[PDB]
DNA sequence: GCTTGTCACGCGATGCCCGAT
DNA sequence: CATCGGGCATCGCGTGACAAG
């Protein structure tokens, strides 16, 4: 219709539902505080609440608490200069059950598996990062950890650092803040050293194994196998060597991550080198069956 | 003097005092208008009651006052260390709470996204998806949402819980707390390494391809140094296995002419992550006879290196292979 | 030079309060 | 014990000033 006057009528609704709005937040504080009133009255009551409940919007154990209830976790911050643990959280002992005082004193080297020292050692070299390890907990108990976080200029400004306090003589030049959480039939392809380790996972193995890649790279084959098929696998992954180029059937039970045995046919052969002609790696063709 | 003038000078007034005890700087008070006003006092009151029913540091046998000091500001820590916001959203589709680092993940001040519907932020594609997460309660999921950084979405992905939201107070001409959703929204993670720098690098081999030297920038491509670098194996321990064949081929091309001929491929960065290069291999001679290998790359992008797959020349086993792999030495 | 939105304002229709019936 | 008219306060409506984008 005409220009001005649907502006106008449009402007006329813009105001009235702003009208609208305002009455309906209002009702909510009525709602929201201790004690039907007119909006003065409603207005006045709740200034008096929220002068009696008073920056940020939340304060930090809230802000804590809506972050752990999201997606639990535990805040850890470590020094890059020797993993020392400057500070840990007391979330800790809901997820990895350990006290505080199992880490205070120690270094996150101490903390996690062995076999996953030197990975830390290249999330602490010299912003953010994210990595997974394995933390301990009447015998040893590792758990998978995923961590994230990010790298701080140490001391952080606004916390104060008394003479007396163990952290005066320290000295860090950075530390790792972060948090660390706790936790179909296809084919895929991998490659392997002539001792058997995962070195190459073809991303089609969540679908045939139900591993991530990363859960099966650096781990022998043999170790997903069943005891009984192991003697026989090894047998196949060395004369695999001798016959190279040649290829070499198995079949076999591997144990899913769901940990079934499912049956499995790996085909080998090798990979040569066309100068030297040495084996480089060995190529699996792992299918279903 | 007017009547009405003077009751909304009242109703402002008391505006005026709402707004002065609002938890936010007074610069960020300043800017708000009536409307937000009463909406962030909402939002406040409402936090407060439900922390009033689901809410309330160091054991008191390590305390240090450094670690007391940290412990006051633990909230803030996490916050920093989840490379993302918290978001609570309620069964309305409302905005409970977002952490002030949303304005640092898709431009929307914290003041403006509270107590508004979640849908003004997410892309229109993935509101059905994100209201099926919203009704055995733990949640993973991913969505795109507004990023007014790109001025332009970014996906996400979701992490949370469904928990009863205490202490709202609903009614009904008393109302029971209805399942809010808890969560943390975190970016998407690539697997590739694409140099934004032309970065022409060069690396010296072996007649069996292991590498002996590098210059700076293949140290600047690929992560190694020049010693972990020659301490891995042959140049084949850090080939794409969607690649391998490809690039022996080129190999035996190049020991049966003296030059490989331009080849696309992949290569193990010292993070475990695939880059693409488009390569050249020349032999140099000693005394008339093969000595070394001159490889030369230039860092391709992940568009462009697709692009060199698709028009492959030559077909073979594991072309089209995708995973991941690890080096040792 | 247009769009969207905030704020104030004029204006009556009821609302509350309360001496006076 | 109400009922009833005063005058001011609430309250919703539409429009104009003005400004950020
Ligand atoms: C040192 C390592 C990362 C490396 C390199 O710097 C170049 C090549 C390229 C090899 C090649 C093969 C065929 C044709 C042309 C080049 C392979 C490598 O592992």
């Amino acid at each position: 219709m005409d220009k001005e006057r649907l502006a106008r009528e449009n402007h006329s609704e813009i105001e009235r539902r702003r009208r609208n709005k305002m009455t309906a937040y209002i009702t909510e504080l009525s709602d929201m505080v201790p004690t039907k009133p007119d909006k003065l009255t409603i207005l006045r009551m709740a200034v008096s609440h929220m002068k009696s409940l008073r920056p940020s919007f939340l304060t930090d154990q809230e802000l804590k608490h809506l972050i752990l209830e999201a997606a639990d976790g535990f805040l850890f911050i470590v020094s890059c200069e020797t993993g020392r643990v400057v500070y840990v959280s007391d979330s800790v002992t809901p997820v990895l059950n350990q006290p505080q005082s199992e880490w205070f004193g120690s270094t996150l080297y101490d903390q996690v598996h062995p076999d996953d020292v030197d990975k830390l050692r290249e999330q602490l070299s010299t912003s953010r990062r994210s990595f997974i390890c394995r933390m301990r907990c009447g015998e040893p108990h590792f758990v998978v950890v995923h961590c994230t976080g990010y790298i701080k200029a140490w001391p952080p400004a606004g916390v104060s650092l008394p003479d007396d306090d163990p952290e005066a003589g320290q000295g860090s030049k950075f530390c790792l803040v972060a948090i660390g959480r706790l936790q179909q039939p296809t084919e895929f392809i991998s490659r392997h050293n002539i001792e058997g380790i995962f070195t190459f996972v073809d991303h089609r193995c969540v679908a045939t194994v139900g591993y991530q890649p990363q859960e099966l790279l650096g781990k022998n084959i043999v170790e997903f196998c069943h005891p009984e098929d192991q003697q026989l696998l090894r047998d196949s992954f060395q004369q695999v060597v001798k016959l190279k180029g040649q290829v070499l059937s198995v079949m076999f039970r591997f144990r899913s991550k769901n940990q079934e045995w499912l049956w499995m046919r790996t085909s080998s052969f090798t990979f040569q080198n066309p100068y030297s002609d040495e084996i480089e790696y060995i190529i699996c063709t792992n299918t279903n069956v | 003097s007017n009547p009405s003038k003077r009751h909304r000078d009242r109703l402002n007034t008391e505006l005026d005092r709402l707004a002065s005890l609002l938890p936010f700087p007074q610069d960020v008070i300043n800017k708000l208008d009536k409307l937000s006003v009463l909406r962030l006092s909402v939002s406040y009151l409402r936090a407060k009651s439900f922390f009033d029913v689901s809410l309330k540091g160091v054991q008191d046998n390590c305390r240090t006052k450094f670690r007391e000091g940290l412990n006051l500001q633990e909230g803030e820590f996490l916050l920093q260390a989840l490379n993302g916001f918290v978001l609570v959203v309620t069964t309305d589709a409302l905005v409970f709470y977002a952490s002030s680092t949303i304005q640092d993940y898709l431009g929307f001040q914290q003041s403006d996204v509270i107590h508004q519907s979640v849908y003004e932020l997410i892309h229109t594609e993935d509101r059905a998806e994100f209201q099926r997460q919203l009704h055995f309660m733990e949640r993973c999921f991913v969505c795109r949402l507004r990023c007014l950084l790109d001025n332009g979405f970014l996906a996400m992905n979701f992490q949370g819980r469904l928990k009863y939201l205490h202490g709202q107070n609903k009614k009904g001409k008393i109302l029971p707390p209805q399942l809010a959703l808890f969560a943390i929204a975190t970016p998407l993670q690539p697997p590739s390494i694409l140099e934004i720098r032309n970065f022409i690098f060069r690396t010296k081999h072996k007649l069996d391809f292991t590498p002996t030297g590098c210059d700076a920038k293949g140290k600047i491509v690929l992560g190694y140094t020049e010693a972990e670098l020659c301490m891995r194996g042959t140049g084949y321990q850090f080939i794409h296995a969607a690649d391998m064949l490809y690039c022996a081929e080129y190999h035996v091309r190049m020991i049966k002419t003296g030059e490989s001929g331009m080849i696309v491929f992949r290569l193990l960065t010292k993070d475990n992550r695939w880059t693409w290069v488009q390569s050249n291999a020349r032999l140099v001679y000693k005394n008339g006879r093969p000595d070394y290998i001159i490889a030369t790359q230039r860092p391709l992008t992940d568009e462009e290196g697709k692009e060199h797959l698709r028009k492959r020349t030559l077909k073979l086993p594991f072309m089209f292979a995708t995973g991941e792999a690890v080096l040792y030495e």
